[PDB]
RNA sequence: GUUCUUUGUAAAGUGCCUUCGAAGAGUCGAGUUGUUUUGCAGCUCUAAGUGGGUGGUAAAUUCCAUCUAAAGCUAA
RNA sequence: GUUUGACCUCAAAUCAGGUAGGAGUACCCGCUGAAAAGCGGAGGAAAAGAAACCAACCGGGAUUGCCUUAGUAACGGCGAGUGAAGCGGCAAAAGCUCAAAUUUGAAAUCUGGUACCUUCGGUGCCCGAGUUGUAAUUUGGAGAGGG
């Protein structure tokens, strides 16, 4: 037959996150990745191979 | 006599000089020629007067003496009741064998199992650990190298009777040989069931030497940090000590307050023991000063008369507390006001207070009087990264020193509410730690 | 045609038969007025194109190539999060201030634990109509999911708000239902 | 009484039909499908409690050779 | 030929279970519900005892100690369900 | 990651929301043909772990088998029917009592992705014509039985090239 | 071998400390049928996570060993 | 708003670019199979191949092939006869890649078109693909974050 669900194990609220994982470095700094892209455009312009 | 005086290696020689001893205090310079001569011993001692090096030496001039390799052996085992004065042990004997050759470790339970059961199957060649975890990395650690055991030592027997570990003792003394095996331990007191340990124990014959208001302030575990701060504020220019628990957490707050540029000096096992001397001959002489330390850095050395003891963690002897406050007003001729930060789970607390039958005050706070400097605080942590990691190793140690503790009456971790410690740390969110709960 | 004919067959088989509770808290999803507010909230937070992310570095680019090194000074970007594999990233810390839910989404199995992950750790989830508005808010063609953790202090008292609001519309209104079986009503 | 008769995982096909025949044999004998463990042996005590047989039969069989 | 103790090396299957882990296997069981033969499974319990639930259940598996947790499986979502 | 609820949510297969898809799904392919293009893989999980990637020379095809192996015979009849595609693997979705239904990830070795990227350059070879048409696939492998066990043995093919073993002679310049 | 350039807070490696530390399910397996001499295939049923596979071992409410299946490539 | 648009699906293209077939087939790999034939699929080799291995030792260490094990074990109207494997010696030696937790301070990834260029390609621009996940990092022998 049929019969509404058992929310037994919803009903309890973890407080604190499954994964003790140490945040890293670079959510806090700004963008390494974004700025090596950066450095590559300069090293274009350098060339000339990308006008400003 | 003088440490320097007695025959030595020369890298504990330069160990020696740089921790800045020279002198010997009398009990340990009489222990360390039976140290230094083979035999067990137990011994009564204060807490804190440097007990730890006066094994520290001898134990190393063991290693030094066999100069065996990491994967030969373990040898030399440290059995201490707190975590908190093993973290105290391992600070003060980590650059006692960083100039040494051997191998130093750590077995704490709430500590991570897989890192303590990696450094186990490298091998440890000098052990330091709690008595309820040993169980555990004896019968469940496979291929540890556990047969030579040059040594063993106990700490404080009276205080693993009292939180009642020593079941798990007469276990692990069953699971240790005997014949290579020399006891030596150190306890204040004495009573029966420590000297029956003490018959396993000690192979040889022994010789052995033998030589008022509280404040009480209830507050809820978010705001209570932010009214240490602000109570810090309004007490500046008088020489306020505060005990705590865990020592990144002294870190922590240290940096932090130095960040919010109120001066502060730390004391903790994390720091160098000369730098540790000169904080606190830095408080002692500046004698309007900040001192954030912990319970039993704070128990290891005489303290000056001072305006405020206040006590924010959780106290590790609550006893050697009720007799630290009789002795310091009967010594303190200047009146020195004792206080303990209180959450409300820890009423309890209280009524064993009422059973030290000494006079209790209750003092109050209001809620308009807030430094509301919280949100300035999360934005910081969101902020540094630094900062963020000093806040978390603050927080983790601080639930670890909970689920280190002895009276479960008094303290229940599923009584706290960890969104509002996280808050009172600063984070919006409680960092997963790994904890039993 | 027959791809007429089955997408006509389709949603009648369905509904004959009896959903399973954990479907059907889809469509019954938010109304009108919160949804449009939802949106334009969102509108506020959307993230940056490929075509301006590539302009703003060609402008700093040039700018370090006379160099001509103006400053060193960004606060953050802030924008929603929509890869999938990211929102639920995002919750398990917990991070997520808001998540918006597709209804439709052909392998609906991708999404179904969502509402109860999100019920368990408490983040105030709520079911959007549609992966294509998803999609664009966020310069995708669909996104099925949409994570929102940082918000400027401009607008964090009207994300507060918000979320008592689609707790008050969703939590309130649609819980109990939740757990019914829906369909099974014959066409 | 009630019998049961059990094998392990190891079979040969002349080492299996045996058990095909003495399961012919005694017809309070029952023929359960074959156990994991050739090691553990309570939980059959449990099995013939829950089969409520009053002699349990194992066989092991070694390296599909011994028996 | 005297003796050299190696390095035991554990599979990291074998280590334990996480806090991840247990908690996606039971934030998945209350989603999936249950199959029919649990269905089944809980009523022949609640009627029946876990004498003969166990043997139908082993009939339904291949194997006895599964059958075994199957069983202490269905006591705990019958324990989460009805006290709680 | 989503993936693990979705690998843990698909070992509970006879649970309602499973077999409710599984029953929808089954007709929904029953209206198409025996052998079709899926937009993707409808247990995306499952095609991570055989291999699929989200780019372009990824082909998902479903199809359907009547009731040699039943999957491996899947595998034949999209490797017949797309030459120019080859045959990465495939999966078990949905089944019927009339049919079971399959989902095969094949690579084409013609987009220049594909030709790069050294991940999964290799199909390129020749040597990775018609994989299934040999057993070289998984299931291939499998039906062959070819690990390493003492409960693997000689078995079928093998037997035959160990009874060449029984038929040929082996002779040196100077008898032994 | 010469010769031209390549850096951008770029990438990597070793020791120590600290905090963590997630893996192949219609699969494993069970029964039956065919086939092979134990696998394979079909049909039905169908799991676990200090898990699982496999083998010896017993002075026995045994201990120990040894690998990580259900994804892939690889010259000679 | 009876309007307009996102998608999603499905069609259509004398649209662009590619690719499949057939022959041969000594060797190889699958399928079928009698008293081999046949079928399908490749390559210069193919297959297999980096242990859910073998062992029980003072342990060994991907696969492949040779000598030995050995006409032994085992099987078989235990009849006809069938018929291994561990180890050892040698030849040759080589190891690697995914799939699981976030880059979230910026999809960082790629096909295609075009313009040039030093063209088994490179650069630029633009369409697209892609978050229902393309890159970097990590495959237990750990590894990652930090310091």
């Amino acid at each position: 037959p049929y019969e509404p669900l058992i929310d037994w194990f919803t009903r309890h609220e973890e407080v604190m996150p499954l994964t003790a994982v140490p945040e890293p470095k670079r959510r806090f700094v700004p963008s390494k990745n974004e700025a090596k892209r950066v450095m590559k455009i300069v090293r274009a312009i350098r060339e000339g191979r990308i006008i400003p | 006599e003088k440490f320097e005086e007695l025959k030595l290696s020369q890298p504990t020689l330069k160990a020696i000089e740089k921790m800045g001893f020279t002198t010997m205090t009398s009990v340990q310079a009489r222990t360390i020629p039976p140290l230094l001569a083979g035999r067990d011993v137990l011994g009564a001692a204060k807490t804190g007067s440097g007990k730890t090096l006066a094994f520290l030496i001898p134990a190393i001039e063991l290693l030094h003496s066999l100069k065996f390799k990491p994967r030969n052996g373990t040898g030399i085992i440290v059995i201490t009741p707190t975590r908190e004065l093993a973290l105290q042990i391992f600070g003060v004997a980590r650059e006692l064998m960083e100039f040494h050759s051997q191998t130093f470790g750590i077995v704490i339970g709430g500590a991570n199992r897989r890192q303590e059961a990696e450094k186990l199957m490298k091998g440890v060649n000098m052990l330091i650990a709690t008595p309820g975890r040993l169980l555990d990395h004896l019968q469940n650690t496979k291929g540890f190298v556990f047969k030579n055991l040059k040594a063993l030592i106990i700490d404080e027997a009276d205080r693993i009777l009292e939180i009642g570990f020593e079941d798990e003792m007469r276990q692990i003394i069953k699971i240790l040989p005997n014949e290579d095996r020399q006891s030596m331990l150190f306890s204040a007191t004495q009573t029966t069931k420590v000297e029956d340990l003490a018959r396993i124990s000690l192979r040889p014959g022994p010789l052995f030497i033998n030589v008022l208001e509280q404040g009480y302030v209830v507050c809820d575990s978010d705001k209570r940090f932010l009214l240490l701060f602000s109570f810090l504020k309004r007490n500046q220019k008088k020489k306020i000590i505060v005990f705590l628990s865990s020592c990144n957490s002294v870190k922590y707050y240290a940096e932090l307050l130095n960040y919010i540029d109120l001066p502060v000096l730390e004391l903790h096992g994390k720091q160098k023991q000369q730098k540790r001397t000169n904080t606190f001959f830095e408080f002692c002489n500046a004698e309007r000063g900040i001192l954030i330390c912990t319970d039993v850095a704070a128990r290891g050395l005489d303290i000056p008369a001072v305006d405020w003891i206040i006590q924010f963690d959780p106290p590790d002897d609550p006893r050697d507390y009720i007799h630290r406050v009789g002795r310091t007003a009967r010594g303190t001729k200047g009146k020195g006001k004792s206080l303990m930060f209180l959450t409300p789970n820890e009423l309890g607390f209280l009524r064993y207070l009422k059973a030290s039958k000494v006079p209790l005050n209750e003092y109050e706070f209001p809620e308009n009087k807030i430094a509301n400097v919280q949100s300035q605080l999360e934005k910081l942590i969101k902020s540094n990264y630094y900062l963020h990691q000093t806040a978390k190793d603050g927080y983790r140690s601080y639930l670890q020193a909970y689920a280190s503790h002895s009276l479960k009456t008094v303290y229940q971790i599923d009584k706290l509410d960890l969104a509002k410690v996280a808050k009172s740390y600063g984070f919006p969110v409680p960092p997963k730690v790994n904890i039993t709960i | 045609p027959e791809y007429v004919r089955v997408q006509r067959q389709k949603k009648i088989l369905s509904i004959r038969l009896k959903v399973p509770p954990t479907i059907a808290q889809f469509q019954y999803t938010l109304d009108r007025n919160t949804a449009a507010e939802t949106f334009k909230l969102f509108n506020k937070y959307r993230p940056e194109t490929a075509a301006e992310k590539k302009e703003r570095l060609t402008k700093e680019a040039a700018a370090v190539a006379e160099g001509k090194s103006k400053q060193d000074a960004s606060p953050k970007p802030y924008a929603v999060k929509y890869g999938l594999n990211h929102v639920v990233a995002l919750i398990e810390n917990k991070k997520a201030k808001l998540v918006l839910i597709a209804n439709d989404v052909d392998p609906i199995e991708l999404v179904v634990f969502l509402p109860a992950l999100c019920k368990k750790m408490g983040v105030p989830y709520a079911i959007v109509k549609g992966k294509a508005r998803l999609g664009t808010l966020v310069n995708q063609k669909t996104s099925a999911v949409a994570a929102l953790t940082e918000v400027r202090a401009e607008d964090e008292a009207a994300l507060a708000k918000l979320v008592s609001t689609i707790d008050a519309n969703f939590a309130d209104k649609y819980d109990e239902v939740k757990k019914h079986w829906g369909g099974g009503i014959l066409g | 009484q009630r019998t049961l008769l059990i094998s392990s995982r190891g079979v040969n096909y002349r080492h299996r039909h045996l058990i095909q025949d003495l399961s012919g044999l005694l017809p309070h004998s029952r023929k359960e499908p074959k156990l994991d463990t050739k090691k553990d042996l309570q939980q059959l005590n449990e099995i013939a409690e829950l089969y409520n047989c009053n002699n349990v039969l194992f066989f092991e069989a070694r390296k599909h050779q011994d028996l | 030929v005297t003796s050299m103790t190696p390095a035991p090396k554990i599979s990291y299957k074998k280590g334990a279970a996480s806090n991840r882990t247990k908690f996606v296997r039971s934030l998945v069981r209350e989603i999936a519900g249950l199959s029919p033969y649990e269905r089944r499974l809980i009523d022949l319990i609640r009627n029946s005892g876990e004498k003969r639930a166990r043997k139908v259940a082993k009939k339904r598996l291949g194997s006895f100690t599964r059958a075994k947790a199957k069983v202490e499986e269905m006591n705990n979502i019958i324990a989460a369900s009805r006290r709680h | 990651g989503a993936y693990k609820y979705l690998e843990e949510l698909q070992r509970k297969k006879q649970s309602d929301v499973l077999r409710f898809l599984q029953r929808v799904r089954v007709w929904e392919y029953r209206q198409k043909n025996v052998i079709h293009r899926a937009a993707r893989p409808t247990r995306p999980d499952k095609a991570r772990r055989l291999g699929y990637k989200a780019k372009q020379g990824f082909v998902i095809y479903r199809v359907r088998v009547r009731r040699r192996s039943l999957r491996a015979t899947a595998e034949e009849r999209v490797g017949r029917r797309a030459a120019n595609l080859r045959v990465l693997n495939s999966y078990w979705v949905n089944q019927d009592s009339t049919y079971k239904y399959f989902e095969v990830i094949l690579v084409d070795p013609q987009h220049k992705a594909i030709r790069r990227d050294a991940r999964y350059n290799w199909i390129c070879d020749p040597v990775h014509k018609h994989r299934e048409a040999r057993g070289l696939t998984a299931t291939g492998k499998k039906s062959r039985g070819i690990n390493k066990g003492h409960k693997f043995n000689n078995t079928k093919a093998g037997r035959r090239k160990t009874w060449k073993r029984q038929n040929t002679l082996s002779l040196w310049r100077y008898r032994k």
